């Protein structure tokens, strides 16, 4: 029974553990709607100012 | 081709020496006026396009030529005046007249409603400075304040109107583009849309109501009787009425019906007051209300005949009323008070000027066809198709137009001038030149004014 550590624990890993799989959605219900699509391609001047003049 | 010679007239006055000034400003503007008559007179089937919209084209604008014709004529009249003032202020002043003519070239050429409006209001600032400085009479500030009180309170409603139309239907910009025009369905929201577009040009085109803008600007004159020709250009500066009524609202003209009626008493009651008044300039100022009221009657009918008469009257009034102000200038430079009763007697001192008095006064009446008869007669013939009763109202005006001219003549034909020791010298060479350069273009337009009254003619 006699075993004393003179350093500590320092985060021990449990490789033998199986039990249940980790990814199973812990809190998330909705995936959230897809964001605005990113515009790919270089912009070209067509109208050259859509203001009152020029 | 009309951009950057008037802008090149700007450094001309500053660079030239103190001995010259007036010799350069006039000679380098007369050759510029020659080029306007050389190039702008050409027309195809419809309206052309000279360039991309910075300054556009001409559709029914020989009125541009008139401003180019007055480009040296204002410098002719202000010669005895501003002769005793500072040389640096002479250079400052001519540039302000040039800047007025600069924006006036822009407004007639540009076929926009947005670019036109901001340069239509860009003529207001130079005139304000020209009126409020060098004014010979006291309380000239009332002539300055009411100049921007009556106009801007009516014209700033264009910003809420014009931008509203282009937000709904395409864009106003190119005008020849604007044939996407939907007929106005006559709704209560469209009531103020029509009114805001009109009220801006109900001030500069003087009615019976809101007409006090004009005589105060003439009685408290900018310069004696010299810079009044610019205020004559502001009267014909309300030519946007020709474009707004035609393009923006052709269907709904039920609201035009009370405005013709308001200007119908702006013919008789504006001519009645112009009979007893003491100021000689005011006797031209109130007569200029009635002759410009003719256009407001004409345009709102919208018949093809009225447009022929109106466009003629815009050019007719621009050379006849301005000529009358030059006669008022010649009397004021000698007596130094514009009282009609005091300044009495021609031919005894002024023999040659008396014939020029006739060729300027009788043009208010319908003479052998100059441009005034051609202007008036088409409008009267247009009002009959509108309603038969109009000529009863219009006929009274024809009587008081004789009470304009002859009353100006008789009060100067009475040979006395007992109290007057001045007016010893008859006339200068430039003095009689003003009488010729105003009347001889009217005399040349007797022959063929085809290139004057031209909205598809």
């Amino acid at each position: 029974g006699w075993v004393r550590p003179d350093l500590g624990d320092l985060s021990k890993v449990t490789k033998v553990k199986t039990d249940r799989p980790l990814p199973e959605n812990p809190y998330h219900s909705r995936a959230r709607p897809e964001p605005n699509p990113e515009v790919e391609g270089d912009l070209k001047p067509a109208r050259h100012g859509s203001r009152l003049f020029f | 081709k009309y951009i950057i010679p008037t802008i090149m007239l700007m450094p001309l006055t500053w660079l030239s020496k103190n001995n010259m000034i007036w010799v350069n400003s006039t000679a380098h503007s007369l050759l510029i006026s020659f080029t306007s008559l050389l190039l702008m007179n050409q027309f195809g089937d419809n309206s052309l396009n000279f360039s991309l919209l910075f300054f556009s084209d001409s559709l029914s604008t020989p009125l541009l030529i008139l401003t180019m014709w007055l480009l040296p004529l204002m410098l002719m009249a202000s010669q005895h005046h501003l002769s005793k003032e500072n040389l640096t202020r002479k250079k400052l002043f001519i540039t302000m007249l040039i800047s007025l003519q600069l924006f006036l070239i822009m407004t007639f050429t540009a076929m926009e409603l947005i670019l036109f409006y901001i340069l239509f209001e860009a003529t207001l600032v130079p005139t304000l400075i020209i009126i409020t400085r060098w004014g010979n009479q006291t309380e000239r500030l009332n002539a300055g304040l009411y100049f921007l009180f009556y106009t801007l309170a009516g014209s700033l409603p264009l910003l809420v109107a014009l931008i509203y139309i282009q937000n709904t239907v395409g864009s106003l910009n190119f005008l020849m583009l604007q044939y996407w025009v939907q007929p106005v369905h006559n709704s209560w929201s469209n009531v103020f849309m029509w009114l805001a577009c009109m009220m801006a040009f109900m001030v500069k085109m003087p009615l019976y109501g809101l007409h006090l803008w004009l005589p105060k600007a003439h009685v408290e004159a900018p310069i004696a009787g010299s810079m009044v020709l610019a205020a004559v250009l502001l009267k014909l500066g309300g030519y946007g009425m020709l474009r707004i009524t035609l393009i923006l609202n052709p269907m709904t003209d039920f609201m035009a019906y009370p405005f013709i009626m308001l200007s119908l008493w702006g013919m008789i009651m504006t001519s009645s007051i112009c009979l007893r008044q003491t100021d000689l300039k005011s006797l031209i100022a109130y007569s200029s209300v009635s002759h410009m009221a003719l256009v407001i009657v004409a345009i709102l009918i919208q018949t093809p005949w009225s447009y022929m008469g109106a466009t003629a009257l815009m050019i007719a009034h621009g050379l006849t009323s301005s000529m009358l102000f030059c006669l008022a200038n010649s009397n004021y430079e000698r007596i130094h008070s514009r009282t009609m009763i005091l300044a009495r007697g021609l031919q005894t001192l002024l023999p040659l000027m008396a014939t020029w008095w006739l060729l300027a006064s009788l043009t208010n009446l319908a003479l052998p066809p100059t441009i005034n008869l051609i202007g008036e007669l088409f409008v009267v013939m247009s009002t009959f198709s509108w309603s038969n009763i109009t000529i009863i109202l219009m006929g009274v005006n024809m009587v008081i137009t004789a009470l304009y001219s002859l009353y100006m003549l008789i009060m100067t034909q009475r040979g006395k001038y007992t109290y007057h020791i001045n007016n010893i010298s008859p006339s200068f060479t430039r003095e009689n030149a003003l009488m010729s350069l105003h009347i001889l273009p009217l005399l040349l337009l007797t022959l063929n004014p085809k290139i004057i009254l031209g909205p598809l003619y």
